[PDB]
């Protein structure tokens, strides 16, 4: 159905009738399959820009009557349906946290016969620690009729327990402040059907049609069409006793009415009874066109199934009447989504929506465009109106109100509606509906909070972290597809944030991620789309850091080529405290040296002197590296300035212990001699000799690696809580808490895991869990290892060891002399 | 082709490609088999490399006085290693390694080889050599070996004629990637290339 952007916008004004929701289902369960029957019947298209696919719009639909069972205020008929896409398999757990974080409902799916799968019930665990509320749909019934052939009580019983085990998880797992929100056959909140043939029912819509042909209010009728309710057929009488007077078993009114009008379809149209067929399907109503007429097998059951019960109308039914609207639901997720007070004004305006209170607009994710390499930010408004050129509060995860840490007071460009691959400009957009932002992207990463008040705390924070923990070397087999695959990580890095692809000193294509999984679809990514040549792929390696945790034995020197300039320097390790600060824009490379020295000195207890004297960080310009002028009447050393801080450059971005970035490494320049003939100070003469002395005066600080650590956060039932401790025992683990959900039997696990022990860690977690874990890890902070990098045998020299000759650099890591001046 | 059996030889920063020391023991045999000597190193970048190997040696304007022009080589290798690499950086500051080659002249032209004792590209060493030659400079189908400086190694001259006469292989002496500017290691010359490394004994008097 196409609209204007008029029409979507009085459509969002209503936002008692929106439907913020999910799918949860496996894969394999037709998941995608019953969304596309949903996007075709009530896909919303609209009367250049494109995006890649975050959320759909629906729209339904209904009668005034329709509407008076709807347990919550309403307004108009018009139903605007948000459909967010969801991950397809639960190892991206932190994305499912993502779409389950931004919706209030969920369309749960099950299959008929292996009912609810592990997967399944873990997430659908989650969504109820996220107080959403479900409607479950048991998905494949074909099967157990083509298959399985079994009689109409079986497949009855069939559902019983299935919906039985789904209940047992909702209650057990939903939260008490929302009362009994168990699904219901006989209520409307679970459907059945055939994602494959495209049909599925629910009671609702049986009850409609046998309440006039049995004289009786639809309530009564439906409540009926499930559990012990039987219409005996010689007396012409309803009863609740499955034995009529003479003892003969009586059969129940959800066999009756609903399944056996289907089990004589099946039976008619794949028995080929061509007799039979035409008085079936006049009976049931349902005609059939031209081409249809003469189909026969499958190919005519599915043409007469999907027309006599639309699957898409079963499911858009209990979404509407069930599923709650952002103003029911944000009335008790307020207080679980503000990290802050629950009196407060901004959780008060989203307990009621309130579209005039201060903006609260939740940023759940970054979306690639083809608007260049840009961003549009994903989310949706909790309270407030976000408005096109509004300038709006960007706060980051680690944003706390007081500080202007993870600050960035900006303006929106274009707020635009987000229809699945395409993008619509708007003026504004109330609380209550999902949104996307154009002009963000270099402020937030990936998850963020935007307000307006100068009091907002942010909303629950989903950790995340951009650090390339881990990397591979991609190569093109045959050599003349090597511009293909340079385009390929070019576009590779445009479609994440968190992707990073770059080249080493000896020219390698670097691809470098956040983890295992994460880097393993990027390759393949890499593989079939961004590039779609054969590449040869290197194991997974791990990132480390080099450092010093001590000043230089004795000043480092090292002579230009030339032989006409020296450098005087020395190595000092920086406190953690500065390195987290410098990584976290506290100390900030584009900041005013003065102020910038202020802080350092202040905070930090660093020497003015020398904080006004810093010339550069590094790698990249920003790193946790610096170069102190500590020279005393130099002359022209600012001619040399820019090549010393070139060489820098280099030198931290590749380390001289195994070619690892340096870090929390402090450069004092302690004196330079220069030739007055600045053709015999160059780049070329300066660079070099900058660059060795460095090295020189690194080896000289005793040298130690950093390895990267993980902060793991996982959930799981007390029952196999105890797995996640087997796992962690052998692999370095280092438990931080362990925490009980009230009332659940859910438990939270918190623990730091090394980077290079988690390779395979979610597969031993699932074996061990019996997959009931569900896991979540961030990188955290970076570990010196106690051992002797230049010891071989050691557990930081075995490292290293390993890494050079894989590097084909001399296994022996080079002593100090080689880059102090040879004399 | 003096390059011997194998792949493409290529200059990289990771070292040059397709050239093993039995390469260059290969090819330096079939050099001499053809009445070719060796007479010492070449230290230059990747790009110059490529260049001299497969378009050989070739005069251009250099930054000197023009009676001292030619191509410029050194018996020790370790002489010639400090000019194998970048002289400057591009945008980024980067300074790549280079790479080592061996010089090859006729036979033929080894009754023009002179040396001395005095500092060439100085001069007051000037007569000496236009003493040697038999001619005024610059050199032409001869060339000059003495002390670069006051008490420093050796260089050699090739007259630009000669110079350009000459077939050069790459050394199987690596330049050390991880360590720009610094010195030839010793023990990184492959002990069967010094083997095949001497000198040929050049005159200390006019032809
Ligand atoms: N380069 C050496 O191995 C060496 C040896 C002994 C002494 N030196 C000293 O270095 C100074 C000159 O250095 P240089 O000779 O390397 O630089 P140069 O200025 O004399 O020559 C310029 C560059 O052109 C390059 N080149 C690229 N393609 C070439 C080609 N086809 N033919 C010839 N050259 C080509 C050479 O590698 C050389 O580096 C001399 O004054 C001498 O004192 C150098």
């Amino acid at each position: 159905v196409a609209f204007t952007v008029d029409q979507m916008r009085s459509l969002m004004d209503k936002v008692t009738n929106v439907r913020n929701m999910s799918v949860i289902a496996h894969v394999d369960h037709g998941k995608s399959t019953l969304t596309d029957s949903l996007v075709q019947r009530a896909g919303i298209i609209s009367a250049g820009i494109t995006i890649k696919s975050t959320a759909i719009s629906l729209y339904s639909e209904m009668s005034d009557e329709d509407v008076k069972e709807i347990k919550q205020k309403t307004d108009g008929n018009s139903f605007l349906i948000n459909l967010i896409d969801s991950p397809g398999h639960v190892d991206f757990s932190s994305e499912v946290t993502a779409a389950l974080r931004v919706t209030d409902g969920a369309l749960v799916v099950v299959d008929t016969i292996e009912g609810v799968c592990v997967q399944t019930e873990t997430v659908l665990r989650q969504a109820l620690g996220e107080r959403i509320k479900p409607v479950v749909v048991i998905n494949k019934v074909d099967r157990a009729l083509l298959e399985l052939q079994v009689s109409k009580e079986d497949l009855y019983q069939t559902f019983a327990r299935t919906v039985e085990s789904v209940n047992v998880i909702v209650s057990t797992y939903a939260d008490e402040v929302l009362g009994d929100v168990q699904v219901y056959p006989a209520r409307g909140t679970v459907a059945f059907g055939s994602g494959l043939h495209g049909w599925a029912f629910t009671i609702r819509q049986f009850a409609t049609r046998y309440a006039k042909k049995f004289g009786v209010d639809k309530a009564k009728m439906m409540d009926r069409l499930w559990g012990d309710s039987f219409f005996n057929p010689k007396t012409k009488k309803w009863t609740n006793k499955d034995t009529d007077a003479e003892g003969k078993p009586l059969e129940r009114a959800f066999n009756m009415f609903i399944l056996d009008p289907i089990f004589r379809l099946f039976t008619a149209i794949m028995n080929f009874k061509k007799d039979e067929i035409p008085v079936l399907l006049e009976k049931l109503e349902i005609v059939l066109k031209g081409d249809e007429k003469d189909l026969e097998g499958k190919a005519l059951l599915k043409v007469v199934m999907r027309k006599f019960l639309p699957a898409a109308d079963a499911l858009l039914e209990m979404i509407v009447l069930h599923l709650p609207s952002p103003v029911t639901a944000q009335a008790y997720r307020a207080e679980q989504l503000y990290e802050g007070p629950a009196d407060d004004a901004n959780c008060i305006a989203i307990k009621n929506c309130d579209p005039k209170a201060d903006l609260m607009l939740y940023v759940s994710k970054m979306v690639p465009t083809s608007d260049k390499g840009r961003f549009y930010a994903f989310g949706r408004v909790f309270a407030g109106t976000v408005k096109s050129g509004q300038k709006v509060r960007i706060q980051g995860p680690n944003y706390v109100p007081g500080k202007k840490d993870d600050l960035f007071i900006k303006a929106i460009q274009r707020v635009v509606l987000m229809m699945g691959r395409f993008v619509e400009p708007i003026d504004d957009c109330p609380a209550g509906n999902i949104i996307g932002l154009v002009g963000i992207d270099q402020f937030l990463l990936k998850t963020g909070t935007l307000t307006t008040s100068e009091t907002a705390h942010n909303m629950k924070v989903m950790k995340f972290s951009v650090s390339p923990v881990v990397q591979v070397a991609v190569e093109v087999k045959n050599a003349n597809d090597l511009p293909k695959l340079v385009e390929g990580l070019k576009r590779l890095s445009k479609s994440d944030p968190c992707v990073l692809t770059y080249m080493s000193e000896s020219g390698e294509h670097i691809v470098a991620g956040t983890g295992e999984l994460h880097l393993e679809i990027c390759l393949q990514d890499l593989e079939h789309d961004h590039a779609g040549v054969p590449l040869k792929i290197s194991p997974p390696v791990v990132a480390y850091r080099e450092t010093v945790e001590s000043e230089s034995s004795q000043t480092a020197l090292s002579k230009s080529p030339n032989k006409h300039n020296r450098i005087y320097l020395k190595a000092e390790p920086i406190d953690e405290e500065v390195s987290l600060a410098i990584e976290n824009g506290i100390i900030n490379p584009r900041d005013d040296f003065k102020a910038r020295a202020r802080i350092m000195a202040d905070d930090y207890g660093w020497d003015v002197t020398d904080a006004r004297k810093i010339w550069c960080f590094g790698p990249d310009g920003n790193g946790p590296n610096l170069v102190i002028d500590q020279t005393k009447a130099v002359q022209y050393l600012h001619e040399i300035k820019d090549s010393v801080v070139a060489a820098f450059q280099w030198a931290t971005k590749e380390g001289p212990i195994f070619g690892e970035e340096m870090r929390s490494v402090r450069v004092n320049i302690l004196d330079v001699t220069l030739h007055a003939d600045a053709i015999h100070r160059g780049g070329g003469q300066i660079i070099p000799t900058m660059r060795r002395a460095t090295y020189a005066g690194f080896l000289l600080a005793d040298p130690k690696i950093q390895e990267p650590v993980f902060l793991v956060e996982i959930q799981c039932p007390e029952q196999a809580v105890g797995g996640i401790y087997s796992v962690l025992n052998k692999k370095r683990g280092q438990v931080v808490s362990e925490e009980q959900r009230p009332g659940t039997p859910l438990f939270t696990v918190k623990a730091y895991l090394p980077v290079n022990e988690s390779f395979g860690f979610t597969g031993e977690l699932r074996q061990a869990t019996g997959g009931q874990a569900f896991p979540q890890m961030v990188f955290d902070h970076w570990s010196t290892l106690g051992s002797d990098p230049l010891d071989p045998t050691s557990k930081a020299g075995e490292i290293v060891l390993a890494a050079r000759k894989r590097h084909g650099m001399k296994e022996e890591v080079p002593g100090w002399q080689e880059y102090y001046d040879k004399l | 082709a003096f390059l011997g059996d194998g792949g493409d030889v290529s200059f990289s920063t990771r070292g040059t490609q397709n050239w093993t020391v039995e390469r260059l023991l290969q090819a330096h045999r079939q050099l001499e088999e053809r009445g070719y000597v060796f007479v010492g190193y070449h230290g230059t970048f990747l790009e110059a490399a490529q260049s001299i190997v497969f378009g050989g040696v070739r005069a251009r304007s250099q930054d000197l006085d023009a009676i001292w022009r030619g191509f410029y080589i050194a018996g020790d290798p370790a002489l010639a290693y400090g000019y194998a690499q970048d002289q400057e950086p591009d945008a980024r500051g980067r300074i790549r390694n280079g790479a080592l080659l061996r010089v090859y002249v006729p036979r033929s032209s080894l009754p023009g080889f002179y040396r001395t004792s005095l500092t060439l590209a100085a001069p007051e060493a000037a007569g000496e050599v236009e003493r040697l030659i038999g001619h005024p400079l610059p050199l032409r189908l001869d060339a000059i070996t003495g002390p670069e400086e006051e008490g420093g190694h050796l260089e050699t001259i090739l007259g630009w004629p000669l110079a350009e006469r000459t077939v050069v292989i790459p050394s199987a002496i690596p330049t050390d990637p991880r360590n720009v500017g610094g010195d030839l290691d010793p023990s990184s010359i492959p002990d069967k290339e010094q083997a095949i490394s001497a000198l040929p004994d050049y005159a200390s008097q006019p032809g």
